[PDB]
Order: C-alpha cells, then sequence, then structure tokens
C-alpha cells in the first residue's frame, strides 16, 4: 500500500547512541501523522512517536521522549531515524507505520487527529544491545548418546556463548538433517550476550550422523562460521 | 490516557472451532461526536511495526484476515480464530486512532492448543571439548508439544534439575501449534567434564514422570 | 549525422483540385533548407509528425512501428511493405528491434528515392522518384492514405542503408497549384525576409520596391513585481506566545485587522502542535485577505481539545465554544503541557464561537433537579478545572488551540528586486504593464503615485520602497519592411526594421528605423 | 454503440437542371454539367 521500509540495521548500546532510517511515500508523507513504530523482539512494535513527515512536526510517547529521534524526509521518500541515553531495550527493531490520512478537510499539520494505527508498516529493521558481547565465536560441543543417539530421540545440536545476534551459523545440527526449530537461536544468559544449548532431530545412524556445531555467532557478531561439535 | 493494551498474548484455540484474541482501551473509544469507534486491529508477523487489517472496528482489509480478523465493542474489541489456528494464526493487537499516545499492543497470538506431552530425554556428556563445555553438559532437546511445555534437566553432577536445564527456544516443531527447544545442566567451563556425573534428563507437564540416563563426567 | 533538406517535404495540403493559382496554407511542413537527420535502427521520436525517405534499392526498407510504448503496454501501429501488398495492423505487439493481440484496426493495399510523410486519425502522403545527397529538385507528395485508428504516436522505429528523417514544423506555406491540378512549387514563408515578400504579395515573381511583411515586437524579458514594505504584523505574534492562554470555559478572542497576517510563518510552523484551516489551505492563507481575522482561543486536555471544528459535535468542545458550520476560517495549536500546565497539569483553567455554546460557570448540564443554583450536585457545570495529567505528553496532558474565520487582515505581498533598461512585464501595486522602465528627472508630489500622458494612459511610476520616479516607454515595436530588387534581377533583399534603434535586433541606423542588409553611400543618386 | 456509420443512402444524378445537391457532405445548389477537368486521381 505505502513505500512503507526500514533501515540501518545495527548494535546501539542502552544510555548510549543509536541510528536507523525508514521509508515513506503518498498520504503516510505529507497527509497524515506517521507512527515511529519499534520494540524488543518478545512482542510486536509500538508508537516511539508521531511524526508529520513534511517539515517533520512531531510528539514522542513518554517513555521514548528521550531515548529515541525522528526527523522529517517526506519528499526524500523518507523518515530520519536516531537516538540518544537509548531504553534498556536498546536491541529493539523499529520502522516507519503509515498512518491513516486526514479524514476532513482541515489544513495544516495533521497531528489534531489519529494515532499510532496505521495502513502499512515498514516490517522493522533489526537491532542488537551494544552494552553486551560484540563477538560470538563460542562454543561446547554436546548432544543426546546411545540414550536417543542412533535410535528413537536422536538430535544434532551443541551449546553456544557470547554472541552479539541471536542467530548462530553453527546452526546446531552440522547440515546433515535439522527437524523442528529446536536448533534454535542463542538467548540472552549468563554468557555476557546471547547463549544457546540447541539440538534439531538429526540421523538415526550415529552421533557422528548427527553432527553438529557450536559458534554463538552470525555475521553481525563478525565470527559466523560452522565450528564443529558432537554428541555424547 | 488511552491505555491501548491487549489482554491473553497468546490463544490456545482447538482445530475447526473458534476463539477470540482480545484487547481495549481504558474509556471512551467510540468517541463522543459520532460515536465512530477511534480503533482498529493491526495483525502480522511476530515482533514486526504495526499494519491495520481489522480496519475501523466494523471492516477489513484487501485479503485480510477474515476468519482471523475481527471488531470493537465498547472500551474493548475482539479479533476471531474460526479454523485459524494455524497458517491465519497472526501476532495481533487493537490500537487507537483515538489519539497521539495511543498505539498497538504488543502483538497477542492467535495459535492452537498443545499438549505437555514428553522430550526426546536421554543421557549427554559433552564431546571431547569437555574441558571447555560449560553448559552443554546433559544435553537434551523437546518437540511436538506446547511451547513452554517441554524441556531439558539439570541432571549432570546427579543434581536431577527436573525441566530446570539452561536452554535456547524457538518456531514450530508440530502441527498442533507445537514448538521446539534444547537445554542442558549448569556448569563452569571445564565443570561441564569436571562434574561428579554427567546423566542427563528432561520433563514436561503431561508426562507421568520426566524421563533420564546416566553417564561419566566428560564421558566420549 | 545531418544534412541540408533544400525543399523536398511539401505535400498536397488537402483534398481539392486548384487552377493555376498560388494558394497559401498553414499546416505541419519540413521546413526549407533544414536539417534532415540521416542514418546510415534505433527507437526515435515522432515530435509533431515526420517527413521520411530513402534509397534503398532492393526494398530494403520493409516497414515501420508507432506510438508510446512499441511494447505490449498498450497499442501500437505497425506497416509493412509485404512483397504481395502494403499491410497495416494496431495490435499491442511485443518485440525487440525488429520481429523475425487487441488488433482493433486491420488495412491492405540507388535509381530512386522512396518518400513519405507521416501525420496525426493519422495520414500518410508519398512519391518515388529517380535519383543519382538528396537531390536540389523539388516536387510534391501526393495522399496515399487516411486511417480512422487515432492511435496515440509520441516514438517511432523502422524495419529492414541509408536513410533519412525530419520534423514537421506548423509553417505557413505559398503553393503553386498548376494546370493540372498539380504543385509545381513552394515558399516557406518563415524561411528568410524574401519568402515573407512573395508569401505576403502572394506571388512567386516580386518587383522592385520597398514592401510591408510583418510587425517586430521587442518580448518582455522577465516580470517585476513591487509592492510597499511589509510592516504592522497582526497580533498571532502575541496570541500564539501567552502563557495565559484561555480556558475553554471562559475562550477570548479579537478582531486582526488594519495588519499583515504573516501566516506563512504559520504555514512553515515546525514548532506548532497543529494546524486547522476549515478555510483557505496555509500556502494560499499567507496572501489571503478579510475585512479581519475572527481570532479567537482556547484550551482543554488534548483528546477533548480536539474536538474543536466549525459544524463539529464533541462533548468536550460543546461543553466551551463549539463552532457553527459557518465558523471555516484558519487554526492553530500549541503543547500546553509544556508551559501553560499548573501542578495539577490542565486543573489550571476550566476545561472544554467564544462562550457561544450558551457557555458560563453557573449550573449548565444536567436535568437530575430544577437547577436550583449549586453548580454542582443539581444541574453540573462541565467546564470545570481540566483533566489532563501534568506528567502526560500534550495528548493524555493539556493543549491550546486558536483559530479566526475571514479588506483590512491582509497577507504579505512579495516584492522583486528592481529592474531598469529592459523591456519587461511591471505590477506595481494594482497598476500592471509591460515597457521599458527607466529611471528620471520627472518630480512629482509627495502623495501621487503614477504619471500620465494627454491620452489618459500611465506614463511614470513612484517605486514604492525607494521613492524614485521611473518612466516608462513601451516595449519597442515597429513595422518590418522588406528593400528589394526586382526578383528577376537577384534574390538578395534588404530589412527595415521601422523606428526601432538597432540596438534592439550590414547594418545602418537611418532616420526611419534600423537598415540590415544595405551599405550605407555618400553618394547621391 | 467514426468507424461504423449507417448506410450512405444516395439518389441518381441530374445535369443540366439547377437543383440543390449533397456531394460527400459538401453541399451547394447549382447547374451541374459535364465538363472537361483533369483532377488528379485523389482530389
Ligand atoms: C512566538 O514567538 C517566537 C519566538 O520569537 C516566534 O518564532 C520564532 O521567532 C524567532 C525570531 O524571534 C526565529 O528565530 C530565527 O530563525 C532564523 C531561521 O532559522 C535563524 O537564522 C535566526 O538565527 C533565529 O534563530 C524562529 O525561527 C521562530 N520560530 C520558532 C519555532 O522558534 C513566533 O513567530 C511567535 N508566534 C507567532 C505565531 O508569531
Ligand atoms: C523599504 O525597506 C528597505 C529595507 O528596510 C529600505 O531600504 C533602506 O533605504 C535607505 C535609504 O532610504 C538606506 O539608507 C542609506 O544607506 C547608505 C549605506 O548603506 C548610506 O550611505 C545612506 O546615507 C543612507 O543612509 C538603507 O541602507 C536601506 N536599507 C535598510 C535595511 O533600511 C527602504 O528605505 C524602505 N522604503 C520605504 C519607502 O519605507
Ligand atoms: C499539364 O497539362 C498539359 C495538357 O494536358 C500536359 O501536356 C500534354 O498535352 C498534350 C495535348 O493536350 C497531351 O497529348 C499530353 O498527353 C499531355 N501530357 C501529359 C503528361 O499529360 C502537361 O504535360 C501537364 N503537365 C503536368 C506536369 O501534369
Ligand atoms: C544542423 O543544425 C545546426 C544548427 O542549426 C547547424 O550548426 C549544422 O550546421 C546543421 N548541419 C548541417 C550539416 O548543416
Ligand atoms: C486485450 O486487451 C485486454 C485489456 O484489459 C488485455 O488484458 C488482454 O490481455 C488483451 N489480449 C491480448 C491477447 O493481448
Ligand atoms: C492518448 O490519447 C488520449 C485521447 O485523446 C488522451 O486522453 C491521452 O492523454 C493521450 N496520452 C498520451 C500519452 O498520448
Ligand atoms: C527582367 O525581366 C525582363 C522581362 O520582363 C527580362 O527580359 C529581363 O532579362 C529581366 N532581367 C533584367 C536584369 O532586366
Ligand atoms: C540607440 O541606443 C543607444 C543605447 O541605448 C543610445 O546610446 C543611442 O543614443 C540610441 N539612438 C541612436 C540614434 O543611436
Ligand atoms: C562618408 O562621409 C563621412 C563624413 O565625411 C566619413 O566619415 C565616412 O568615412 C564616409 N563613409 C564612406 C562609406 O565613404
Amino acid at each position: 500500500q505505502v513505500q512503507l521500509v526500514q533501515s540501518g540495521a545495527e548494535v546501539k548500546k542502552p544510555g548510549a547512541s543509536v541510528q536507523v532510517s525508514c521509508q515513506a511515500s503518498a498520504n503516510t508523507f505529507t497527509n497524515h501523522y506517521i507512527h515511529w513504530v519499534r520494540q524488543a523482539p518478545g512482542q510486536g512494535l509500538e508508537w516511539m512517536g508521531i511524526i508529520y513527515p513534511t517539515g517533520g512536526n512531531t510528539i514522542y510517547a513518554q517513555g521514548f521522549q528521550g531515548r529515541v529521534t525522528m526527523t522529517r524526509d517526506t519528499s526524500l521518500n523518507t523518515i530520519y531515524l536516531e537516538l540518544s541515553s537509548l531504553r534498556s531495550e536498546d536491541t529493539a527493531v523499529y520502522y516507519c507505520a503509515r498512518d491513516v490520512r486526514v479524514d476532513d478537510s482541515w489544513s495544516g499539520y495533521d497531528l489534531l487527529s489519529g494515532g499510532t494505527y496505521f495502513d502499512y508498516w515498514g516490517q522493522g529493521t533489526l537491532v542488537t544491545v551494544s552494552s553486551a558481547s560484540t563477538k560470538g565465536p563460542s562454543v561446547f560441543p554436546l548432544a543426546p548418546s546411545s540414550k536417543s543417539t542412533s535410535g528413537g530421540t536422536a538430535a544434532l545440536g551443541c551449546l553456544v556463548k557470547d554472541y552479539f545476534p541471536e542467530p548462530v551459523t553453527v546452526s546446531w545440527n552440522s547440515g546433515a538433517l535439522t527437524s523442528g526449530v529446536h536448533t534454535f537461536p542463542a538467548v540472552l544468559q549468563s554468557s555476557g550476550l546471547y547463549s544457546l544449548s540447541s539440538v534439531v532431530t538429526v540421523p538415526s545412524s550415529s552421533l557422528g550422523t548427527q553432527t553438529y556445531i557450536c559458534n554463538v555467532n552470525h555475521k553481525p557478531s563478525n565470527t559466523k562460521v560452522d565450528k564443529k561439535v558432537e554428541p555424547k | 490516557d488511552i491505555v491501548m493494551t491487549q489482554s491473553p498474548d497468546s490463544l490456545a484455540v482447538s482445530l475447526g472451532e473458534r476463539a477470540t484474541i482480545n484487547c481495549r482501551s481504558s474509556q471512551s473509544v467510540l468517541y463522543s461526536s459520532n460515536n465512530e469507534n477511534y480503533l482498529a486491529w493491526y495483525q502480522q508477523k511476530p515482533g514486526q511495526p504495526p499494519k491495520l487489517l481489522i480496519y475501523w472496528a466494523s471492516t477489513r482489509e484487501s485479503g485480510i484476515p477474515d476468519r482471523f480478523s475481527g471488531s470493537g465493542s465498547g472500551t474493548d474489541f475482539t479479533l476471531t480464530i474460526s479454523r485459524l489456528q494455524a497458517e491465519d494464526v497472526a501476532v495481533y493487537y487493537c490500537q487507537q486512532y483515538y489519539s497521539l499516545p495511543r498505539t498497538f499492543g504488543q502483538g497477542t497470538k492467535v495459535e492452537i492448543k498443545r499438549t505437555v506431552a514428553a522430550p526426546s530425554v536421554f543421557i549427554f556428556p559433552p564431546s571431547d571439548e569437555q574441558l571447555k563445555s560449560g553448559t552443554a553438559s546433559v544435553v537434551c532437546l523437546l518437540n511436538n508439544f506446547y511451547p513452554r511445555e517441554a524441556k531439558v534437566q539439570w541432571k549432570v553432577d546427579n543434581a536431577l534439575q527436573s525441566g530446570n536445564s539452561q536452554e535456547s527456544v524457538t518456531e514450530q516443531d508440530s502441527k498442533d501449534s507445537t514448538y521446539s527447544l534444547s537445554s542442558t545442566l549448569t556448569l563452569s567451563k571445564a565443570d561441564y567434564e569436571k562434574h561428579k556425573v554427567y546423566a542427563c534428563e528432561v520433563t514436561h507437564q503431561g508426562l507421568s514422570s520426566p524421563v533420564t540416563k546416566s553417564f561419566n563426567r566428560g564421558e566420549c | 549525422a545531418y544534412t541540408n533538406s533544400f525543399t523536398r517535404g511539401v505535400y498536397y495540403p488537402d483534398k481539392v483540385f486548384r487552377s493555376s493559382v498560388l494558394h497559401s496554407t498553414q499546416d505541419l511542413f519540413l521546413p526549407f533548407f533544414s536539417n534532415v537527420t540521416w542514418f546510415h535502427n534505433p527507437v526515435l521520436p515522432f515530435n509533431d509528425g515526420v517527413y521520411f525517405a530513402s534509397t534503398e534499392k532492393s526494398n530494403i526498407i520493409r516497414g515501420w512501428i508507432f506510438g508510446t510504448t512499441l511494447d505490449s503496454k498498450t497499442q501500437s501501429l505497425l506497416i509493412v511493405n509485404n512483397a504481395t501488398n502494403v499491410v497495416i495492423k494496431v495490435c499491442e505487439f511485443q518485440f525487440c528491434n525488429d520481429p523475425f493481440n487487441n488488433c482493433t484496426f486491420e488495412y491492405v493495399s540507388f535509381k530512386n528515392l522512396r518518400e513519405f510523410v507521416f501525420k496525426n486519425y493519422f495520414k500518410i502522403y508519398s512519391k518515388h522518384t529517380p535519383i543519382n545527397d538528396l537531390p536540389q529538385g523539388f516536387s510534391a507528395l501526393e495522399p496515399l492514405v487516411d486511417l480512422p485508428i487515432g492511435i496515440n504516436i509520441t516514438r517511432f522505429q523502422t524495419l529492414l542503408a541509408a536513410y533519412y528523417v525530419g520534423y514537421l514544423q506548423p509553417r505557413t506555406f505559398l503553393l503553386k497549384y498548376n494546370e493540372n491540378g498539380t504543385i509545381t512549387d513552394a515558399v516557406d514563408c518563415a524561411l528568410d525576409p524574401l519568402s515573407e515578400t512573395k508569401c505576403t504579395l502572394k506571388s512567386f515573381t516580386v518587383e522592385k520596391g520597398i514592401y510591408q511583411t510583418s510587425n517586430f515586437r521587442v518580448q518582455p524579458t522577465e516580470s517585476i513585481v513591487r509592492f510597499p514594505n511589509i510592516t504592522n504584523l497582526c497580533p498571532f505574534g502575541e496570541v500564539f506566545n501567552a502563557t495565559r492562554f484561555a480556558s475553554v470555559y471562559a475562550w477570548n478572542r479579537k478582531r486582526i485587522s488594519n495588519c499583515v497576517a504573516d501566516y506563512s510563518v504559520l504555514y512553515n510552523s515546525a514548532s506548532f502542535s497543529t494546524f486547522k484551516c476549515y478555510g483557505v489551505s496555509p500556502t494560499k492563507l499567507n496572501d489571503l485577505c478579510f475585512t479581519n481575522v475572527y481570532a479567537d482561543s482556547f484550551v482543554i486536555r488534548g483528546d477533548e481539545v480536539r474536538q474543536i471544528a466549525p459544524g463539529q459535535t464533541g462533548k468536550i468542545a460543546d461543553y466551551n465554544y463549539k463552532l457553527p458550520d459557518d465558523f471555516t476560517g484558519c487554526v492553530i495549536a500549541w503543547n500546553s503541557n509544556n508551559l501553560d500546565s499548573k501542578v495539577g497539569g490542565n486543573y489550571n483553567y476550566l476545561y472544554r464561537k467564544p462562550f457561544e455554546r450558551d457557555i458560563s460557570e453557573a449550573i449548565y448540564q444536567a436535568g437530575s433537579t430544577p437547577c436550583n443554583g449549586v453548580e454542582g450536585y443539581n444541574c453540573y457545570f462541565p467546564l470545570q478545572s481540566y483533566g489532563f495529567q501534568p506528567t502526560n505528553g500534550v495528548g493524555y496532558q493539556p493543549y491550546r488551540v486558536v483559530v479566526l474565520s475571514f479588506a483590512t487582515v491582509c497577507g504579505p505581498k512579495k516584492s522583486t528586486n528592481l529592474v531598469k533598461n529592459k523591456c519587461v512585464n511591471f505590477n506595481f501595486n494594482g497598476l500592471t504593464g509591460t515597457g521599458v522602465l527607466t529611471e528620471s528627472n520627472k518630480k512629482f508630489l509627495p502623495f501621487q503615485q503614477f504619471g500620465r500622458d494627454i491620452a489618459d494612459t500611465t506614463d511614470a511610476v513612484r517605486d514604492p520602497q525607494t521613492l524614485e520616479i521611473l518612466d516608462i516607454t513601451p516595449c519597442s515595436f515597429g513595422g518590418v519592411s522588406v528593400i528589394t530588387p526586382g526578383t528577376n534581377t537577384s534574390n538578395e533583399v534588404a530589412v527595415l526594421y521601422q523606428d526601432v534603434n538597432c540596438t534592439e535586433v550590414n547594418v545602418f541606423q537611418t532616420r526611419a528605423g534600423c537598415l540590415i542588409g544595405a551599405e550605407h553611400v555618400n553618394n547621391s543618386y
């Protein structure tokens, strides 16, 4: 519907700075008060603030009045995005929400109407907590032994540590099989970053058929690799 | 203030049955000039910025979720779930056209009901890297059960912590809206091999008990 | 590559026979001696219409394509000179450089130059003549078809060596019709001063003399706009900076009149919480006028204060100052929670035209008792201290707004820099014209603004921003006259621009005007 | 429902009388005479 998109995805730290971008067009740029929509990845996003993107006439949600900033760019098919003194949820992904247009023949900045409810959304540009570990090479080999391996509960898997992103290039299983999402991403844990213990369903021949990888990093951790692991 | 917020955070609908995702403001949303119901339902993928699909509290978008879509009711509202427990099982919340501070709820989920059936519990000392394995000792995994209803246990060092292990968890693993994860016994880096035992286990709420098997410390 | 078109590309303009007569006409023609573009193929513009020619001995050019897209996104005219017959189609074709469907119309029908004109409803003309690089020889193209199709043609292509293209300009032509109804010769009246002379006389022979042909007029090179300096701005500058901004239960107002209503400052106002103009849009309102602005103010909790519109129905505006539908005008707003709020937030003032809803602080709303004079439980006053919290932002917290419906409340009139000594358009206040504005000695009295001539026409202006008197001369214009020996003797001619100065256009300033092409001589005859 | 008009219904020709006429939508009134002019094929 609208030209909604999001960009500039990066690590940003609580109490420190952040940066972002979004895409805009038509009534959401020049005929409505658009929402800057963002949240921690545990929930659907909500209004950081409301912006009239031609000239930028602006209002903010009071949890994000200081922590986040947005700027006018509607003729540039855009909206500008930034942060300073960022929230504890500093890993929050964000995008433009394409506000519904002015419903009556008033003229000038329509912020007297509507809310963060919108006919389109920019799908959300990612983020990570830059106060956490920025690496991810850490790995910890383990998965079910001969009580389940080569039998009715076989899984390929390993533990992972110190990751900036939640995804890991080791994928828990070593690529021979990975049945179900139980080869899961890493999550916030005692490693000072994202940490994991994942194991998806694997070949029923042996522990070496159920082969594994343990490296916690994806590309955003600068360490993404298939670093080895094994069951038992 | 308007207080646009969701009610259930998740559903557990029966297959071929129906249920509602629910949401509300605190007051007055059928606003006094027209009763023109200044709310609508966002639905999208989990974690996304909000887009409306049950429009203007009484209508729907082009190709909208229909059987998963819905309407307002005074201060409250709902999105449906008629045969919508999978594929149409979106993240959803009401949001306001009412005010500047008005925004969507945290994307509460339409989903199918799942049982707490038993995980793939077994023995699992670390591999040869057990001298740096940490949290990996007593490794176990789960599928075909409710998303937090089945898990691995801290069976290493003979600690027997049924369903209580350190873990990673993610997306679907069976058609009952069941979801999958894996976990292990808590230890320091060399302590994954250096524990008094390397036995491993897993538990679920619908099992007759937790399930487990023995092994030697760092055995490979 | 480019080449001189000579005289080729004349065609019978219309379907009628004429005797041995010189006929003058207006049509799309190839201008004489213009550039053909020569090619030796790419898609090209059609522009207004296309002359085309080639010397492909073995019929090497097989056809043409025309349209906007020349691809299946819309219909396109196809023409092919197939070996048996001419074939024509209009399908939504989709092909590359040359092929080797909504078809709403169809039709079938180096020794040589093959020569054509395509025109647009669509039409074709042709000739096919022996040749020896275009010939200097003349021959008009007979009509060859007219098609009812009305296709949108903006570009064209060619399907298959040397070939040529040129564009039909709108042009005036004299055509020499002849004894067999054929065209034997042609002029192109715009080509040169001799060709204007031939057309003006309706003759291919012109005798020795001086002949009128056209009016020379200098065009205005730009437009200058002038008004007095801006002064006495509107009281909006106080209104939207008032920390004491009016409570909606006690809304207050004043007539903004005899002022510069600088509404452009509000149109650009990046700090404004809203604008609500039910009348003119603020970009036009920056240049509006009215007898006065009916400027009035109110404040409440933001979500309730949003009810403030002409012909609106919100209970809070009913409880303050809700405007009739006839209250269309300008409006603007500010974040009262940041400054106008008290320690109780919106409790600083009595909440939501001025008092026009019969609103006052006495008993008002409720039918629960006979309205005995207690402002509470008997017959509630609705506009009590406003409910908006001080810790909220100005939608949940308090907000303030004001508006004014529309001979003395005037938007600023922008002015250009001045220009001198050039033929220009000028606007000064309500006076408009076109002329050479010049600095002058002509003093006139302090209240006066214009010069005049004896014929009661404008002759000067006082500049409204630096009070000099500018004497105004009209943009120079005069007859064009062509001096010529008889064409029987020479084709060389000399142009007289009557009464012009030679600065304004060999060259000679005569006493009768600027003479061009003639050589001055000191002998006499 | 200019490519589909109904029939162009036509009379006989009437020479040497003073007659009102329509030819193709050219209209006038005059004595139609046989004549020796040599119109070009399209005219
Ligand atoms: C209410 O009062 C304010 C404050 O005087 C008026 O708006 C602001 O006026 C100042 C001049 O007093 C403007 O500042 C100047 O801006 C230019 C352009 O950016 C800059 O080069 C100068 O150095 C100087 O900063 C200011 O831009 C202007 N706007 C805002 C939002 O502050 C206001 O006009 C008054 N209200 C009304 C309705 O007139
Ligand atoms: C309309 O507004 C403009 C701009 O405010 C006025 O222009 C001003 O014109 C005066 C002369 O009338 C200038 O004064 C002269 O300045 C030079 C030095 O630059 C000095 O040598 C002269 O002795 C004389 O003082 C003035 O500089 C100029 N600019 C400004 C900003 O005032 C104009 O006068 C106004 N016209 C009317 C009729 O109100
Ligand atoms: C213009 O008309 C004359 C007369 O029709 C053409 O000259 C020839 O005239 C004689 C006697 O009438 C005829 O036998 C010939 O057949 C005519 N020739 C032609 C080609 O028609 C004269 O040629 C015509 N000129 C043009 C350019 O059409
Ligand atoms: C083509 O037109 C330009 C400008 O009129 C002219 O300079 C050029 O000489 C022309 N080409 C030829 C071959 O004369
Ligand atoms: C005929 O025109 C219609 C216009 O809607 C187009 O959709 C259709 O594809 C055309 N047919 C062909 C075969 O090009
Ligand atoms: C095509 O012709 C139609 C009918 O005259 C006209 O409305 C339209 O603007 C034309 N478009 C183009 C691109 O030529
Ligand atoms: C001028 O016209 C006559 C015929 O009227 C002609 O004989 C003469 O050669 C022409 N040229 C000159 C220079 O007289
Ligand atoms: C012609 O114009 C120039 C420049 O405007 C001027 O100097 C001159 O006096 C004018 N008149 C004549 C007769 O040259
Ligand atoms: C004409 O006479 C004037 C005045 O004597 C002189 O300046 C000028 O050079 C002469 N011009 C020619 C073309 O002989």
